[PDB]
């Protein structure tokens, strides 16, 4: 559709690749008796291969002349043409998890900083406190906005060290 | 010869003088610090540039500073 | 478009606008003795005159392209 | 026991446990949802 | 037209890359080893 | 005692070791550091040095013209430029064996010769050169030009001819002349050559100093030019059936805007290039009348800069004090020139390959490859030099009090932010660009190529569509036949341009896919990382938290000793040294991409690059391993072929590259102790102890070793790739 | 040596993708990587890294995410030890992948 | 008794100091006329491993 690509569902190269892959697995399945554990394993890989080629096509992925799925990363083209589960949604999923890790770690460092030996709490992890922050990190995005709006997220330049210039 | 300089920040710890492996420094009477003594560099011609004095200097920033300069047989620490 | 007419008119127009309109602004921006009352020296003529020639040739050039 | 739990709270131990947990979680997911290319 | 003879390389290549280098190296080494009056 | 060399530094002249010889050669062009140096003498020395550089360049060009006219086959290549291989020069090696003589005998025989990959044959042919007499005369002229610049160099340094510092500081006058004359008049003179000689030669008419006056460039003469009927000059251009160099299909136009390429030569039209130089010549000549020199009109650069201050205080004092900052800093001036020339050099590489200006250049794959790689590597070194001089500027010329509140001082005030952000970008590109290649390699290894991450370069494809390419179906601007941008230019260049941009056999906007996406992010990784290293060096050149007084030690110093945790490679010079590795890595990636994409296009199977470029095993096996067979077979137990010199050079580069590793990994201390043992051995050896050294033998210095190692590393890098590039392209085509 | 040994016998490791020796191909590339990664430590000095860390520490200070345990560049000796380790690991692993893929295929 | 109070927290103003724009504790102020009488102790060590330094009255400010 976009970029002159073609649905994997209608690509002939996509179909030939699936046959090529299953024919390698079948050429090997022969040297073994039907119930032999080797045979069972090659069969389960063949079933997994058939499901992948079918699942990828059903997801409406586009395929290039190579017969391989290409991912659409433009938010505009992805939303208008049904390709948002390829890069857009993954982006907000990762950003949530990555911010989760960052906000929890920042909250931990801030908590241990007011202790007697912060350095000790960095080599020996205060597990109970760490677990508490780990659970409270689900609402980090709203907490990060509320900190950004109170002006408590950043540090005053006057309190940050710098070189002579 | 390398340029060795002492700064008013000197506290008269004498550590640089004890660390020097070529006797380029010594302690002279002074009135700027509590120790009433300040480091001096009267034999810089024998300095090689090891910078051990700077490693021994505990002030922030260093009170003794070495600037590598013209190279001689003594500056290159050559026994030949 | 008569070549002689286009250029001749173009040069005169720029010389006039530079002698009765932008002379003050240019002088202020500027922050060859001329007996001209507004002190329009020859170098000033060369400048505005050049502008006029360029604009004139441009008009004739595009007109020669017939559109 | 308190000292033993403090040793289990040491950076390397917690890292091994946390990374083993995270790796396991990802492996199991790919074991039940194989070949996940798109959402 | 501005064409050197066939022997040119048979002579120019030897001179430039062997003879001239030796002459250059000789004078250069002398100057460096020379000391200021 | 005090030796004579070097005369510019008594310090070095009083050094009793071998270091004096190395440092005397290494610090000869650093005039500012020479003993008794004054600003005026600094400028006069540079002025004379610049005349010396010009003399060398013109002799280099004269030398090139002479060897082609004396040992090459220009008069044979012109007859058949499609099948005749250009000769660079003859080979006279007495170490050669009879087989090697035969393998190197070619291009019309005439003895062993080297084929030329420089592209001068297509260049001189396009500019009207047709005979060895023409080449010979040009060689003489350029040799004469070299001698004049060498004399001018000598004279402008003699008394009564030594320009004053004020003359060197007359910025407004120098820029007016360089824009109007050096750039504008030169381009105008070139338009005259193209119209009076090159175009007639392309149409089969000889036009030389013998008949140029009795020959009319256009049948209507200059009447159209002075009457304003300029369009007349565009009437009747060469047709698609024009056989270059003959009147067959030849027109009469002198200035056109056809666009695209000549059908047979696959290069740009001479009439389009004549009109190009005429238009840019007019622009430059006008631009050269902007600054005030002596006639009461013009701009004062200081007044311009002083006026550019945002009213909201977003840029502090704006550009206040920058006039004097730039005018008094040659390092600042050199930093800008290198940064500009370096960017322009890369543009030359990108435009010359995509829009070939010389006839029969796009068919010479070897020359196309050589020119792009050569200019991209020279560009990389120049960019590195630009930042190096920016760091030197900050340490030697930057005066904080005279730049208080200005944009320059603001930069220093947020250097941590600038560096930390360049660090973040580099990290992101590195983790993701590497992660996607590795994911793809694992998917290829596990036999699942449909599972690899292949992001389409939609944003670039959208730009290509905008330029006319319809392969992507975006349908907009030049790709849309109902667009205004399409209609307005339909009677001008679009037709020729659209034909070329829609032809998938040239290099005009090649088709791009997921492989091109990954390599482009790799290029972005290299550009940001190399900039991070260079920028960090310039911003921290005057000081850091680890060394707050770095400015008192200068641009290049070994270190500050093992104290404070260790301070190896803390100087700004050390930053440049580290950046060169990243620059070579960047130009390596860019040149690999260009060569592989062209090798596949030239072979006629773009699919190979499209399917193998998405994983690094594909690059190693389908580009490096596969294209190295013929080269490594240049010489073997069964004999040798013309590719023997390249096989020998390929290995020669690997040796120099590895020799650099010794100066880069092993450090002085170890070597100094080894030499001391040798000094004992020489003095204790009978007869040998009779001869002695004038310079006490010592290990190379720390800074010297880093330079010698980087040089060996850089030379092997270039020699190895150059040997592989030429051999792979020439042997395969 | 380069042509008839390295280039000719590398065919097995470079063509192992899609088979059981595919791991040797991945390790062959991964080992070339670790070896090149060692050159960063072997050719550089801690003075440059310490300063770069200073600007990174600034960003962590600005967002109040700077660690109590002060980040420091590796010691000079550690820099040398890390470089040699990755050099030997990468180089020996590369020969390992080349040797095993080659021998198992043409054994 | 010139100088900041002992035990008080002050911010360093010496630009070349590792603790510039950082806060330390006033160990003691030398009433004798020494160039730098304020002894300040810091929790974070400098690159040399030192955690104390002397500063002039002007080089320090209550913070
Ligand atoms: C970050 C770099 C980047 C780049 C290079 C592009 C590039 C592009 N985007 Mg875009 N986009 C981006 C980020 C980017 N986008 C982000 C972060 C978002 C989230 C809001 C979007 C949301 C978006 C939408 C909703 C649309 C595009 C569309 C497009 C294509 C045409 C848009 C245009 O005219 O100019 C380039 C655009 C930008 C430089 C920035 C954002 C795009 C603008 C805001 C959309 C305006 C599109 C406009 C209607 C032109 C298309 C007309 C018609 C075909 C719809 C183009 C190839 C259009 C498209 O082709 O859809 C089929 C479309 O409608 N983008
Ligand atoms: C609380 C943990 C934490 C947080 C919130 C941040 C935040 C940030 N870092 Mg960072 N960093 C961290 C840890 C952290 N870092 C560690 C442990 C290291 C040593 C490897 C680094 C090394 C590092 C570098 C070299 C750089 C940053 C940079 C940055 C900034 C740019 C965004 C970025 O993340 O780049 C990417 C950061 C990384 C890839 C480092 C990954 C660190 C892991 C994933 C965090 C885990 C922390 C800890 C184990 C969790 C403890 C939880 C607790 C309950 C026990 C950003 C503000 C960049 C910057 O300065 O931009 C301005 C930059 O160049 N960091
Ligand atoms: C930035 C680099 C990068 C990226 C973006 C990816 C991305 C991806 N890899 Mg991959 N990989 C990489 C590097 C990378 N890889 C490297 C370097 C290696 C070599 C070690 C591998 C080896 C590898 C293998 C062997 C496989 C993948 C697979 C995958 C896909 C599985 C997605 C998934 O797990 O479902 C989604 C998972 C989630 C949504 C869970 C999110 C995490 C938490 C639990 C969610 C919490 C939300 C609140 C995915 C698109 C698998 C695949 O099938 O490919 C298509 C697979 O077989 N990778
Ligand atoms: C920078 C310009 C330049 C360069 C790079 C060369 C390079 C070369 N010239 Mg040459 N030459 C030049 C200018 C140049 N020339 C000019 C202007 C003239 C006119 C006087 C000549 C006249 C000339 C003759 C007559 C011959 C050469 C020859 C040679 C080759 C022998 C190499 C050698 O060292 O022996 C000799 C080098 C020189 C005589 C010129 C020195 C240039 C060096 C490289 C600087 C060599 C490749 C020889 C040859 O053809 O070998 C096959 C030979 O016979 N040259
Ligand atoms: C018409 C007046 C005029 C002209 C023609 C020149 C010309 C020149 N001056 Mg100059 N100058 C002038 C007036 C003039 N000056 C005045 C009035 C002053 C006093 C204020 C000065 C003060 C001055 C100084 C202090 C210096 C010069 C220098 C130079 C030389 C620059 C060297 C160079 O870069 O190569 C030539 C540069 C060009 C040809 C510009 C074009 C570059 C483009 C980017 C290349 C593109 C080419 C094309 C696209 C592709 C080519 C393909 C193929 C042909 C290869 C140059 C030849 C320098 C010098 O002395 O060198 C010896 C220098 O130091 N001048
Ligand atoms: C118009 C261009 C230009 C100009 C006029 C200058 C001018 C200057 N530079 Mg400079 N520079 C430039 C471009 C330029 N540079 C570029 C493009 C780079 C990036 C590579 C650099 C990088 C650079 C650095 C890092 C330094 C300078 C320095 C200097 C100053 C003194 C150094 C010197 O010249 O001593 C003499 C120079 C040499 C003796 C050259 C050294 C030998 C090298 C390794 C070349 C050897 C190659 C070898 C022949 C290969 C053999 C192969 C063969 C066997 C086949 C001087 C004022 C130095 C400085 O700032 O002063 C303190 C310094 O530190 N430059
Ligand atoms: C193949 C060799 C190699 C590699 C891979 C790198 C990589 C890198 N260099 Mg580098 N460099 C090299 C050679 C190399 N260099 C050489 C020879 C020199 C000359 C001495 C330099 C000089 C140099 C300088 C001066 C600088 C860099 C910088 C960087 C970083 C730039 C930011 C980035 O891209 O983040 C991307 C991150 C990666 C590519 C690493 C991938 C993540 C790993 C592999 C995943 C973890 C694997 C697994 C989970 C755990 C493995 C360990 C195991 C024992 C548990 C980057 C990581 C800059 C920097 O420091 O960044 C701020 C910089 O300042 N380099
Ligand atoms: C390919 C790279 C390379 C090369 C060629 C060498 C070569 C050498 N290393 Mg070395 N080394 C290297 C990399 C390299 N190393 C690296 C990366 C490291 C870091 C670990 C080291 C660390 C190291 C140490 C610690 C030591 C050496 C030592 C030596 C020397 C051993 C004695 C010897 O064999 O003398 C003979 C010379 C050769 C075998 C070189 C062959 C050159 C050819 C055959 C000669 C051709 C000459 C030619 C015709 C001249 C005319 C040219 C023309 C232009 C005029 C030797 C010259 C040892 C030493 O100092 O010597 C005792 C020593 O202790 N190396
Ligand atoms: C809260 C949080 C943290 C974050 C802290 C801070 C201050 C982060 C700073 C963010 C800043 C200053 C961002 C500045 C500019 C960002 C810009 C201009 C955004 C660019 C994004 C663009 C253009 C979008 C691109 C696309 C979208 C729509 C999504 C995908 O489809 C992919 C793509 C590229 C097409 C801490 C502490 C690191 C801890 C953790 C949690
Ligand atoms: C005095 C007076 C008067 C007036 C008079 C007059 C009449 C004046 C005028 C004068 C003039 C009459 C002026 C003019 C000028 C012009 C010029 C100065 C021009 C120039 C040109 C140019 C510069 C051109 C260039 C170019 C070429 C060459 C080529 C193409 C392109 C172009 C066109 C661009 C009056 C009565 C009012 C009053 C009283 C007195
Ligand atoms: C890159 C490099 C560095 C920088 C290298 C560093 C800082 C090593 C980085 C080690 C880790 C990544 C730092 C943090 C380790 C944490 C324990 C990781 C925790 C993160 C969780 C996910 C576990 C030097 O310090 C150096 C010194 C001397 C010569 C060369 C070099 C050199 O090349
Ligand atoms: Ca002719």
């Amino acid at each position: 559709d976009i970029a002159g690509l073609t649905p994997c569902s209608e690509s002939k190269a996509y179909a030939k690749l699936e046959k090529k892959e299953l024919k390698t697995l079948e050429k090997r399945l022969k040297q073994y008796e039907a119930d032999s554990a080797p045979a069972v394993a090659l069969k389960a890989t063949m079933e997994r291969t058939k499901a992948r080629f079918a699942n990828y096509a059903k997801a409406g992925l586009l395929c290039g002349n190579d017969g391989l799925p290409h991912l659409i990363a433009d938010p505009g083209l992805a939303l208008k043409y049904g390709h948002a589960g390829e890069v857009f949604i993954p982006t907000f999923g990762f950003l949530y998890v990555a911010g989760y890790i960052g906000y929890v770690g920042r909250q931990y460092l801030i908590a241990v900083k007011g202790e007697a030996k912060p350095t000790d709490k960095e080599i020996i992890i205060d597990v109970p406190l760490a677990t508490k922050l780990a659970w409270q990190g689900a609402g980090w995005p709203l907490a990060a906005v509320q900190e950004l709006q109170r002006g408590t997220l950043l540090e005053k330049e006057e309190n940050i060290t710098v070189s002579p210039r | 010869a390398h340029i060795v300089k002492i700064y008013d920040t000197c506290i008269g710890c004498t550590q640089c003088v004890r660390a020097c492996p070529l006797d380029v420094l010594e302690m002279v009477p002074w009135d700027g610090c509590k120790a009433s003594q300040m480091a001096s560099a009267p034999r810089t011609e024998d300095c090689v540039g090891c910078k051990r004095c700077e490693t021994a200097c505990p002030t922030d920033f260093l009170s003794v500073r070495v600037y590598l300069g013209s190279e001689s047989t003594r500056s290159m620490g050559l026994s030949y | 478009l008569d070549p002689q007419i286009v250029i001749s008119g173009s040069t005169a127009a720029f010389l006039a606008i530079g002698r009765f309109v932008f002379l003050g602004y240019q002088r202020r921006e500027a922050n060859f003795a001329t007996n001209d009352p507004a002190g329009f020296n020859i170098i000033d003529v060369a400048g505005w005159g050049a502008l006029g020639h360029a604009v004139g040739f441009a008009v004739l050039a595009i007109n020669s392209l017939q559109g | 026991m308190k000292d033993f739990t403090t040793y289990l709270s040491t950076a390397p131990v917690i890292a091994t446990i946390w990374f083993t947990f995270t790796a396991g979680l990802l492996i199991e997911i790919n074991r039940y949802f194989p070949d996940p290319l798109v959402f | 037209p501005f064409v050197p003879p066939s022997w040119a390389p048979s002579v120019f290549v030897p001179l430039t890359g062997l003879v001239l280098p030796a002459i250059a190296m000789a004078t250069l080494f002398v100057y460096i080893e020379k000391e200021a009056p | 005692a005090t030796k004579l060399f070097p005369k510019f530094s008594q310090g070095l002249a009083q050094d009793p070791t071998t270091r004096r010889i190395w440092y005397g050669l290494a610090m000869a062009h650093d005039f500012e550091s020479h003993d008794g140096m004054t600003e005026e003498n600094l400028y006069q020395k540079i002025f004379a040095s610049h005349f010396g550089q010009l003399s060398i360049i013109f002799l280099w060009t004269s030398g090139n013209l002479f060897h082609v006219a004396w040992q090459g086959n220009f008069e044979q290549w012109v007859t058949d430029p499609v099948h005749i291989r250009p000769i660079a020069h003859a080979i006279w090696d007495p170490h050669f064996g009879q087989p090697a003589v035969e393998a190197f005998t070619r291009g019309g025989a005439s003895g062993p010769v080297n084929i030329s990959t420089s592209g001068v044959y297509q260049w001189w042919y396009t500019i009207g050169m047709r005979t060895n007499q023409d080449l010979y005369v040009g060689s003489v002229f350029l040799a004469l030009v070299s001698a004049i610049f060498l004399f001018a160099g000598w004279l402008h340094l003699q008394p009564n001819f030594q320009p004053s510092l004020s003359w060197f500081k007359d910025a407004e006058s120098r820029l007016n002349h360089h824009l109007s004359g050096l750039f504008g008049v030169s381009s105008l003179a070139w338009t005259g050559h193209l119209v009076h000689v090159a175009i007639p030669e392309s149409r089969g008419q000889h036009v030389g100093w013998d008949n140029f006056l009795s020959v009319l460039p256009h049948p209507q003469g200059l009447t159209p030019f002075f009457t304003g009927n300029w369009a007349a000059y565009a009437q009747s251009p060469d047709t698609a059936s024009h056989v270059f160099g003959t009147a067959q299909g030849s027109g009469q136009a002198i200035l056109t805007f056809l666009g695209g390429f000549h059908p047979q030569t696959q290069s740009l039209w001479l009439t389009d290039m004549a009109h190009h130089h005429l238009a840019i010549a007019v622009i430059f000549i006008v631009a050269g009348h902007m600054y005030r020199t002596n006639f009461g009109i013009g701009h004062r650069m200081q007044a311009i800069l002083e006026a550019h201050t945002p009213p909201s205080g977003s840029l502090g004092a704006g550009h206040k004090g920058l006039f004097d900052t730039v005018n008094n800093s040659l390092h600042f001036q050199l930093g800008l020139a290198l940064a500009s020339v370096g960017t322009i050099t890369s543009l030359v590489a990108q435009h010359m390959y995509s829009l070939p200006p010389y006839a029969f250049q796009a068919i010479d794959f070897t020359t196309q490859a050589a020119l792009y790689t050569h200019h991209q590597y020279i560009a990389g070194f120049i960019m590195c030099g630009a930042f190096a001089h920016g760091a030197i500027f900050f340490i030697r010329d930057y005066d904080p009090e005279q730049n208080k509140g200005n944009v320059l001082a603001r930069m220093l005030d947020h250097k941590e932010a600038l560096i930390s952000h360049l660090s973040w970008v580099s990290l992101f590109l590195g983790f993701h660009t590497l992660g996607l290649y590795v994911h793809n390699d694992v998917m290829q290894a596990f036999g699942t190529p449909e599972k690899q991450i292949l992001i389409e370069p939609v944003f670039a494809q959208w730009i290509q569509a905008a330029h006319g390419k319809a392969l992507y179906g975006f349908d907009f601007l030049l790709s849309s036949k109902t667009s205004a941008a399409f209609a307005n230019g339909q009677s001008l260049w679009l037709p020729g341009w659209l034909d070329a941009i829609n032809n998938n056999q040239n290099s005009l906007f090649l088709t791009i896919g997921p492989g091109d996406f990954l390599v482009h992010h790799a290029i972005a990784l290299g550009l940001h990382t190399t900039t991070l290293i260079l920028v960090k060096g310039a911003l921290d050149a005057r000081g850091s938290k680890l060394m707050p007084d770095k400015k008192d030690f200068g641009y290049s110093f070994p270190c500050d000793g093992p104290g404070r945790g260790g301070t190896c490679d803390i100087s700004a010079y050390d930053a440049f040294y580290l950046a060169v590795f990243w620059m070579l890595n960047t130009i390596g990636w860019v040149t690999f991409y260009w060569h592989w994409k062209h090798l596949t296009l030239w072979q006629g199977n773009v699919a190979q690059f499209d399917e193998s470029s998405t994983y690094l095993m594909g690059w190693l096996r389908d580009y490096l391993w596969l294209n190295s067979s013929q080269l490594i077979n240049g010489y073997n137990p069964f004999g040798m072929n013309s590719l023997s010199v390249w096989a020998w050079t390929f290995l020669f580069g690997h040796l120099i590259y590895a020799t650099g590793f010794m100066f880069l990994i092993s450090w002085r201390g170890y070597w100094q102790e080894l030499i001391e043992t040798l000094v004992w051995a020489h003095e204790k050896t009978p007869l040998a102890n009779l001869v002695y050294w004038k310079d006490k033998p010592v290990a190379l210095s720390i800074v010297q070793a880093r330079l010698v190692g980087l040089a060996h590393f850089s030379v092997g890098y270039i020699f190895t790739y150059a040997a592989f590039l030429i051999a792979s392209t020439s042997g395969r085509f | 040596w380069l042509r008839d040994f390295l280039w000719a016998q590398s065919s097995q490791v470079i063509q192992s993708y899609g088979s059981a020796l595919s791991a040797y191909g991945l390790i062959f590339l991964g080992a070339h990587f670790v070896w090149a990664f060692s050159l960063m430590f072997l050719f550089s000095g801690r003075g440059y890294w310490q300063e770069l860390i200073e600007s990174i520490v600034w960003a962590h200070n600005k967002l109040k995410v700077a660690p109590a345990i002060q980040p420091r560049a590796l010691s000079i000796t550690q820099g040398r030890a890390v470089g040699v380790a990755h050099y030997l690991l990468g180089g020996i692993a590369t020969t390992w992948s080349f040797f095993l893929a080659r021998i198992i295929s043409v054994g | 008794e010139v100088g900041p109070k002992r035990g008080s927290l002050v911010k360093i103003l010496r630009p070349e100091s590792y603790w510039f724009n950082q806060v330390g504790k006033v160990v003691s102020v030398d009433q004798s006329g020494v160039r730098y009488p304020v002894v300040v102790r810091f929790e974070n060590q400098n690159y040399a491993g030192v955690t104390t330094n002397n500063y002039a009255l002007d080089e320090v400010v209550a913070a």
